[PDB]
């Protein structure tokens, strides 16, 4: 679908191969990143970040870019050799609905 | 960085002296010390518009580029000191702090 | 603050601070820059802007919201040198600085 | 001859200036007489000038705008009526006349700023 090969200690992209068409800004949206384990890594809410439910494991290694909604992941490590899925909702006043999700998986060269 | 002012200025007859403090990217701050040292006003503007000085403040700047008017009122007598004028150089990073060696300002001479 | 990392490994280059007024990353902007001004990481009220960082530091860094710190991945042997932390607090009145703190960086090749 | 005199003055609203002017006086009766210059761009010219005892009044016959005191070592001078363009460094020069010997000092002048009409 669009497998990712980082290297053992290196960085990882995973991208959210989102393509905003009826143009939104971060802030009227909500957008995270999870993998096998529905574990999170970062999460952009309504513009800020908010790590109010990430993990331990992804906290203080990634850095979301909002110019090409991907997310570094730093420091690869042996575990990290997996599955993950970016999503993004919209923070309607209606309530959040589902816009997109996107599947990257992950192989860690060691 | 290089924060350079008029070398003496003379407040008028109402007690309004105005100098030129200029620096060598877009949100800048200019505090206005005074020499004890304490500080008389200070603002943060955008690049080109009018400062602010909250509201009830006794000073009144305009900018545009490398420098800003600034306008001290209500001034006397006891005034009468060296005004340094420092500028910080805010977001967007790096920072950069500047500092005159302020310009003094005579007023020793209410009507 | 001096701290020793070794050439190609990851360096932690912390800030410091220390939240007394109980603050969010959303009212505050934090940035660090070395002994040439450039720039490393900014989070911007709340956000990560790259819009002003150099290309040496780009790819390479990473925020740590816990320890307010920075890690600066894949050390080269230029990043030997001294860092700043800063953070203004973005109030309605103007930024204004409310912290600034120094660290050095040996890269043991 | 050493004279030296404020460092800077402010002349009032009024344009009444007036500075303390003092030199090494001498040790045995004897007059003085202090002139009081000022420099333009450079353009150095005389504003007034009197003779007056040890410590005594000055007596400005010339009818300037000066007014000035004496008691040792310095004289009080006081120019009058100034305005916006006198502003400037008035210089204090003192000569020391009759008796011998004679004794010519000048200062560095105080820098009157008055460049500030009602």
């Amino acid at each position: 679908m669009l497998k990712i090969q980082a290297y053992f200690n290196e960085t990882a992209d995973l991208p959210c191969q989102f393509a905003n068409s009826q143009n939104q800004s971060l802030s009227e949206l909500v957008v995270f990143w999870q993998d096998q384990e529905n574990l999170v890594l970062n999460e952009v809410y309504l513009g800020k970040e908010k790590f109010d439910s990430v993990h331990s494991k992804y906290m203080g290694r990634t850095s979301f870019d909002s110019d090409s909604w991907t997310l570094r992941l730093h420091n690869l490590q042996i575990k990290d050799k997996g599955l993950y899925q970016c999503i993004i909702h919209h923070k309607k006043p209606t309530g959040m609905i589902r816009i997109h999700q996107m599947n990257s998986e992950l192989s860690v060269l060691a | 960085m290089h924060v350079a002012q008029p070398a003496v200025v003379l407040a008028s007859s109402r007690g309004i002296a105005s100098f030129v403090c200029e620096y060598a990217a877009t949100e800048v701050r200019v505090t206005v010390l005074r020499q004890q040292v304490t500080e008389v006003c200070a603002a943060t503007y955008m690049m080109g518009n009018e400062l602010t000085f909250l509201d009830d403040s006794i000073c009144t700047g305009t900018s545009s580029g490398n420098q800003v008017n600034l306008t001290i009122q209500g001034l006397r007598a006891m005034d009468t000191g060296l005004y340094i004028c420092k500028v910080e150089l805010m977001y967007p990073p790096p920072y950069y702090l500047g500092i005159g060696n302020g310009t003094q300002i005579y007023v020793i001479d209410p009507e």
